[PDB]
């Protein structure tokens, strides 16, 4: 599914990401925008053999298990295929575990390069939440 | 810290009746609230995650609802194995905290 | 499947260091985040801290920095050290994964001059 910006912001708010572990809501929207262009089905094969899945491009080497990745650790104890759904529930569940590590949102490289240090609340402005 | 207040502190009930436990947060925590059961001489058991996400292996009579600051754990026709303590827990902010507990006791 | 088990002393004296071990069986400790929770005598639960996959640690500020959590990847165990205990540290300690699905059985530790 291709979420609109406002649509995604209200869903992520309903899924409890506004102020989760010190991160304001716009961080999550901006991250989804640069990680997957708001596409729940996005996939990206990495040179190391892992794949990045879904709206938050969650990696198969550490977080979910797609059965094809070498040192898979499955930290979110979930099959990768559950992250490729139009329902964001499982993506948000795993993302909350990912950000609870001391690396916080720095695990998402597009967030790191395009969002950190920017006015991230701009991503939720002009939206009915 | 987020303070979590649970009510009633004690609930006496007859098996086959339905109950609702309440848990209120001092600040808005979205859906970041989990519910545990603790029976005598046993480790806590996770019943509900993220306010209403049901968990595999636990009776369907338990359901949770709520968001923000007000959350409820409901038990449709309580059974004798349900008697014990119920605690809510927020994971929105660090340090994670627990509510003071509801004791569920046979009438 | 995964099993967790607490061990250490059940009786300690005031001001010493309490060390507990959590033994994990069924999967590696590198595959999750791991925590320590304790229950006081009147059913009061306190989340103590957790160690995440990168080795970073989060500790409850109610412990004033007397706690250390560490893990041993070759033994498949992780640990709790609590310095300068007092009688207020008398409690049931549990280890559990972060998700809250696996818990150990719990170990009662009593703090007393004796």
């Amino acid at each position: 599914k291709v979420f609109g910006r406002c649509e995604l912001a209200a869903a992520m708010k309903r899924h409890g990401l506004d102020n989760y572990r010190g991160y304001s809501l716009g961080n999550w929207v901006c991250a989804a925008k640069f990680e997957s262009n708001f596409n729940t089905q996005a996939t990206n094969r990495n040179t190391d053999g892992s794949t990045d899945y879904g709206i938050l491009q969650i990696n198969s080497r550490w977080w979910c298990n797609d059965g094809r990745t070498p040192g898979s650790r499955n930290l979110c104890n979930i099959p990768c295929s559950a992250l490729l759904s139009s329902d964001i529930t499982a993506s948000v569940n795993c993302a909350k575990k990912i950000v609870s590590d001391g690396n916080g949102m720095n695990a998402w490289v597009a967030w790191r390069n395009r969002c950190k240090g920017t006015d991230v609340q701009a991503w939720i402005r002009g939206c009915r939440l | 810290d987020i303070v979590l207040t649970q009510s009633p502190a004690t609930l006496s009930v007859t098996p086959g009746n339905s109950v609702s436990l309440s848990c209120r947060a001092s600040q808005s925590i979205g859906n970041n609230l989990h519910w545990y059961q603790q029976k005598s001489h046993e480790s806590p058991r996770l019943l509900i995650k993220y306010a209403s996400q049901s968990i595999s292996g636990i009776p369907s009579r338990f359901s949770g609802s709520g968001s923000g600051t007000d959350f409820t754990l409901s038990i449709n026709s309580v059974e004798t194995e349900d008697f014990g303590m119920y605690f809510c827990q927020q994971s929105n902010s660090w340090p994670y905290t627990f509510g003071g507990g509801t004791k569920l006791e046979i009438k | 499947d995964v099993q967790l088990q607490e061990s250490g002393p059940s009786l300690v004296k005031p001001s010493q260091t309490l060390s507990l071990t959590c033994s994990v069986t069924g999967d590696s400790i590198t595959s999750d985040y791991w925590s320590w929770i304790r229950k006081f005598p009147g059913n009061r639960l306190e989340y103590m801290g957790y160690v995440s996959y990168s080795g970073s640690t989060y500790y409850n500020p109610s412990l004033k920095s007397r706690i250390s959590i560490t893990r041993d990847t070759s033994k498949n165990q992780y640990y709790l050290d609590l310095n300068s205990v007092t009688t207020e540290d008398t409690a049931t300690y549990y280890c559990a994964n972060w998700d809250g699905d696996y818990w150990g059985q719990g170990t009662l530790v009593t703090v007393s001059a004796a």
